[PDB]
């Protein structure tokens, strides 16, 4: 059956800026099946509430969804998405840069 | 100008655990409208831009009962399907299946789409004569045949050339600008050091509708494909995009470098530099 | 607005 691996980016909404509300966004894209996990950690801990677009799909049939949290961006907090599929041995984990 | 209407369905068998999962989702061009989900509290089409929010309880009412419908025929189908590849009744299969119109702008049909994917693999296409199948394999000719005998393809020409048409061009007068406006880039360039001889450009998108666009820097006017790390163009949320594109440079040639910017929101496509 | 239902496969 056909698995493809998840795409991941990990980007804000708008350009960071230290106290001011924003979104933090993890994009999964070219994934196939649609069974997937995502969370967004805030310091290496769960984030809740954490909402995600409607399932969708690109021309060659592979899944995306955004998910994402409103969020204050600070110096010292930390970022990530933590991703499982099928295609992955273990889970990844890709981090936020406010410079990507 | 230009425009497109296309539904995607998704259904996911689950044996074991009851019927599909059955999700829908409509767009017109890069915009989603509509959404669908069979395992919602009390399942109905809901609205998902503003401009469709108009439309009278008798469009959520009919669009409701046709999803409700089409979970239980795509629940048939995906029985069918594993009979045809003589799979297991205890595994988890997809059924994705893609349909609408692309229309010039006097509204015109260009070209009609009805198409669906098994597993991920194409699996049986409308082709574009609206009127015959391509299937992809023995399974997919079963369902052709049945299709053929049903006139399937006529049900699906009248809805493509119909519906499909007259209810875009709806939707376009009552989306106005924010279907017919593209909305261009908000451009900058940022500067990382990497060492005392190195520095990355980096050339930022944002806030742009619809999603094509183009990155490129070059180095005196010349094309830098080889070097540049370009970002899959990624939805900021709002309905809008992003995409960076960036290069490793010596430091102190960043006067060299320009970035290329090409957007239908664009008066002429942008030059820019580090500044 | 979605087309009305398909014919199994
Ligand atoms: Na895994």
């Amino acid at each position: 059956m056909i698995q493809r691996t998840p795409k991941i980016q990990v980007y804000s909404r708008h350009p960071a800026e230290n106290g001011k509300s924003n979104f933090l966004n993890c994009y999964v894209s070219g994934f196939h099946p649609s069974d997937i996990e995502v969370d967004l950690l805030k310091n290496g801990e769960r984030i809740e509430k954490v909402e995600h677009s409607d399932l969708s799909f690109s021309k060659d049939w592979s899944f995306y969804l955004l998910y994402y949290t409103e969020f204050t961006p600070t110096e010292k907090d930390e970022y990530a998405c933590r991703v499982n599929h099928v295609t992955l041995s273990q889970p990844k984990i890709v981090k936020w840069d406010r410079d990507m | 100008g230009s425009h497109s209407m296309r539904y995607f369905y998704t259904s996911v068998s689950r044996p074991g655990r009851g019927e599909p999962r059955f999700i829908s989702v409509g767009y017109v061009d890069d915009t989603q409208f509509v959404r669908f989900d069979s395992d919602a509290a009390s399942p109905r089409e809901e609205p998902r831009a503003p401009w469709i929010e108009q439309e009278g309880p008798e469009y959520w009412d009919r669009n409701t009962q046709i999803y409700k419908a089409q979970a239980q025929t795509d629940r048939e189908s995906l029985r069918n399907l594993r009979g045809y590849y003589n799979q297991s009744e205890a595994g988890s299969h997809t059924l994705q299946s893609m349909y609408g119109c692309d229309v010039g702008p006097d509204g015109r049909l260009l070209r009609g789409h009805d198409q669906y994917a098994y597993d991920g693999k194409d699996y049986i296409a409308l082709n574009e004569d609206l009127r015959s199948w391509t299937a992809a394999d023995t399974a997919a000719q079963i369902t052709q045949r049945k299709w053929e005998a049903a006139r399937e393809a006529e049900q699906r020409r009248a809805y493509l050339e119909g519906e499909c048409v007259e209810w875009l061009r709806r939707y376009l007068e009552n989306g106005k600008d924010k279907l017919e406006r593209a909305d261009p880039p908000k451009t900058h360039v940022t500067h990382h050091p990497i060492s005392d001889h190195e520095a990355t450009l980096r050339c930022w998108a944002l806030g742009f509708y619809p999603a094509e666009i183009t990155l490129t820097w070059q180095r005196d006017g010349e094309d830098q494909t080889q070097d540049t790390e370009l970002v899959e163009t990624r939805p900021a949320g709002d309905r809008t995009f992003q995409k960076w594109a960036a290069v490793v440079v010596p430091s102190g040639e960043e006067q060299r470098y320009t970035c290329h910017v090409q957007h239908e929101g664009l008066p002429k496509p942008l030059t820019l530099r580090w500044e | 607005e979605p087309r009305x239902p398909s014919h199994s496969m």
